[PDB]
RNA sequence: UGGUUCUCUAGGACUGAUUAAUAGGGACGGUCGGGGGCAUCAGUAUUCAAUUGUCAGAGGUGAAAUUCUUGGAUUUAUUGAAGACUAACUACUGCGAAAGCAUUUGCCAAGGACGUUUUCAUUAAUCAAGAACGACCAUAAACUAUGCCGACUAGGGAUCGGGUGGUGUUUUUUUAAUGACCCACUCGGCACCUUACGAGAACUGGGGGGAGUAUGGUCGCAAGGCUGAAACUUAAAGGAA
């Protein structure tokens, strides 16, 4: 309600109507009888949506210019336990916010941890890159690995030779930690411990014993 | 652990609107036992219907007492029978079948009970010794 | 007949329960459809909980009225006539004015 | 835990939170005797027992004099002889509080057991 | 500011990194405005009397121990004294 | 209490002790839940295949490449098959002893809380020991965290399940019963925000603080100096400047 007039001023510029329902909580974006673009309305859908999922408006009103779009990774599906997911999520976030907001600065991106699923604006190079730190976070491996890789691409890009070769020698994240093999005689694990449904009966007490 | 149980009055007497027999509530209990209900069964529907409050305190002793002074006695008490049906129920449920790894813990569970108050029983010896739920 | 993907994500929004039904039914044609239905819980006027949830057994209960009065609306068209019935959303009142009980 | 002390225990921490009531439940004759002695030697006010057919309440009600109850498990025996030594070696001083003795003449307190002359097993304990 | 920040986003869906008791959620108005120079990264008087320890009276028996059951006194100890 | 026809109006076969724990167990009742097992149902992706349509590229990357492709790839449309999975709804919510559990419908047993003027009558609490759950195709776990504990007083807001009462709106009617919301009270839960008051003592293997500094000790590793090229002042070629 307080942002809304700013609203209809960014986009009365593109000639879109929008309007705020405040009963049925909803947020309508029209194409009008002067829109020439034909595009601009699936950044105003973009553009409500973002005001739905919390983002403010300054950082919201740079989805109605070409060179920026959303991405709502989806983390939820990734793990079993629930307290595996929330350290996953949490490393994702970082200490202090740390991981997050060198993430945001690195690719250019406004990046929001909410719920199990994380969503962003950027650049679409910066959206890619984004995309597969969240789902290499939701596995294993850590995003201060993809930060430093991150790091060491911008520095390699802003070189002008080199930019043909292949960076695999210059990045640490090929690690090559899979190197266990467990090589035991397979005693029990062949095949041990036939189930049963029934259970044993309990040993009785002294005063059972002898009653 | 959750306290839902019944209040017992602090009156120890029929209520003075209870008009029937102390002798037609014995007749009666005894024969909804003979036609087939268990002691707490005796004492919901005399409590629900013919509206003694309980029995205890309108006819002289417990119906469990009344049940076994006229002739309706159980051949094991009604705790050790129900729970005893139980766990017969789910181990049919179990040979049925054979994947309900839930279903076996609450086996282990259910004959823990048995035991109990089987032991319980059998020092009191209100059922003999050598009783072994099969 | 079929929504856009945007009608639907426009409709669900958090703190309530989407009941979703779907039915095999065969009209009085030959014809065999795959029918379905989307319902969401509303919040009463003066509600002051924020949640609107449904109890499961009223989702189970709504979930039942939905395919019988909706297997009763199919069975008593034809094609042509379910289609005119389903082209001014009149089935969607029959489902609100049958399930406002629950 | 036992009747009494958790009778013991709840008169005392209501009296550590500084409550003027205590309500414990259950009640009975050495719960009813141990609180009798001590409101002999001043350290509850008037208390009352609510008679459920269950088996009793107490409303205690206490000002501020009591700073510790309590039960010494084991029901040993003391003797006469002995109820000096027994006081030097558990209460908190030399004439700070009283040991409380289940004797042949009931539930009394050490200096009563010994001025008229009955030993007997310890109960608890009050200062 | 802190608690209309962590309020609204716990309102929405967004996780925020975690703090300790007792300090100041650190936001982009400690970053722009240093209020941290002016008003530290937590209140240190409250931080020193929790960081205090509870003072536990003084100790009256020696016999026996006490628990919740009452003074358990060894057998030892009642044969010593005895 | 009736098989029918004549206007409710016409016969018919007929022994000899207590409570009943805001302890414990058991029954009952309406329920509750993404608790379990079996069966069933659906969904759209993905992969593969068949059939068209069209033509020169499609993946993929920071760029590339391996790969597929005029024997038509990618894209589009129709349809089939497979194996998974149960999106949004989805929560500081629920259920489960824990690991964990999300499509529909049914069956099978189970469980909890509540309601109870039902029943038994101490049947109970804790845990060492022990038991249950946890020759083919090859796999990841942790990684910045937090907090003062218990035998402990009161609260506050919100929420989940049950119950009682109120008396308005959605509901509605002579087919069965059955809702939803608002408010107060109450029981039991998952949490959160606070308060007051207490000795809270008596898959195994371990040296000793943090940050540094020095070293005529011991153990190592390390310099030289154009290579060829030393017994040979020695070729070609290379290096350096």
């Amino acid at each position: 309600k307080t942002i809304w007039n700013d609203v209809t001023r960014a986009l009365d510029k593109h000639n879109i109507a929008c309007v705020l329902d405040l009963v049925e909580g909803s947020m309508t974006v029209k194409t009008t009888r002067k829109t020439y673009d034909p595009a601009i309305i699936l950044k105003a859908r973009d553009l409500i949506k973002l005001l739905a999922r919390s983002v403010p408006f300054p950082q919201a009103v740079k989805i109605l210019q070409d060179d920026m779009a959303c991405d709502v990774i989806k983390i939820g599906n990734f793990v079993t336990n629930k307290e595996r997911f929330v350290k996953r999520r949490q490393r994702l976030v970082g200490p202090n916010g740390n991981t997050l907001k060198a993430l945001e600065l690195l690719t250019k991106c406004y990046i929001l941890v909410q719920g199990n699923t994380v969503s962003a604006m950027g650049p679409f190079k910066g959206l890619k890159e984004v995309r597969r730190v969240v789902e290499d976070c939701m596995k294993n491996i850590h995003p201060i690995y993809h930060i430093k890789e991150l790091m060491i691409k911008r520095e390699l890009a802003k070189r002008p030779e080199l930019a043909n070769e292949d960076w695999s020698r210059f990045l640490p994240m090929f690690k090559k930690r899979n190197v266990a093999r467990k090589k035991p005689k397979k005693i029990r694990n062949v095949e041990k411990k036939v189930y049963t449904p029934f259970p044993p009966a309990q040993l009785p007490r002294k005063v059972d014993l002898e009653i | 652990k959750g306290i839902s149980s019944s209040a017992i009055p602090y009156s120890r007497n029929a209520p003075a609107w209870f008009k029937l027999s102390s002798e037609s509530v014995i007749e009666q209990i005894v024969k909804y036992a003979r036609k087939g209900l268990t002691p707490s069964q005796i004492g919901v529907l005399l409590r629900d219907a013919h509206g003694v409050t309980q029995a205890r305190v309108i006819t002289g002793n417990k119906i469990m007492r009344i049940l076994k002074s006229n002739g309706l006695a159980p051949e094991i008490p009604e705790d050790l029978y129900y729970l005893i049906k139980k766990a017969v129920s789910v181990r049919k449920h179990l040979e049925r079948n054979r994947k309900d790894k839930d279903a076996k813990f609450r086996l282990i569970l259910i004959e823990s009970r048995i035991h109990r108050l089987a032991r319980y029983y059998r020092t009191v010896a209100v059922l003999p010794p050598n009783w072994k739920y099969e | 007949m079929d929504f856009t993907t945007d009608k639907l994500r426009s409709m669900v929004r958090k703190w309530q329960t989407l009941i979703e039904a779907n039915v095999t039914v065969k009209t009085s044609d030959d014809y065999v459809l795959r029918i379905f239905a989307i319902a969401f819980t509303r919040k009463q006027a003066n509600q002051v909980k924020r949640h609107s949830y449904a109890q499961s057994s009223h989702i189970r209960a709504i979930r039942k009225v939905i395919s019988e009065i909706l297997t009763k609306e199919v069975q008593g068209s034809t094609l042509a006539q379910l289609t005119s019935k389903l082209i001014p959303e009149v089935i969607n009142k029959e489902i609100e004015n049958a399930t406002k009980d629950i | 835990s036992s009747v009494l002390a958790d009778a013991l225990n709840a008169i005392n921490n209501a009296e550590k939170t500084g409550k003027r009531q205590v309500l414990l439940r259950p009640s009975s004759k050495v719960i009813i005797k141990f609180l009798q002695v001590m409101q002999k030697h001043g350290y509850i006010g008037e208390f009352e027992y609510i008679d459920d057919h269950r088996s009793g309440k107490i409303v205690v009600q206490l000002n501020g004099r009591l700073n510790k109850c309590g039960v010494i498990s084991p029901r040993f025996n003391v003797k006469i002889g002995d109820i000096e030594k027994w006081t030097a070696n558990l209460l908190p001083a030399r004439q700070f509080g009283y040991v409380i003795l289940t004797t042949s003449a009931g539930i009394m307190d050490h200096e009563e057991a010994r001025r008229k002359h009955v030993s007997g097993k310890i109960l608890g304990f009050v200062y | 500011r802190i608690k209309k920040y962590e309020q609204e986003a716990a309102e929405g869906g967004i996780v925020l990194s975690k703090v300790k008791k007792g300090q100041f959620r650190k936001i982009e108005s400690t970053y722009k405005k240093d209020i941290e120079r002016r008003i530290g990264g937590s209140i240190k008087a409250r931080d020193k009397e929790k960081a205090t320890k509870r003072e536990r009276g003084l100790k009256i028996s020696s016999v026996g121990r006490s628990t919740r059951n009452g003074l358990i006194v060894s057998k030892r100890d009642i044969a010593r004294i005895s």
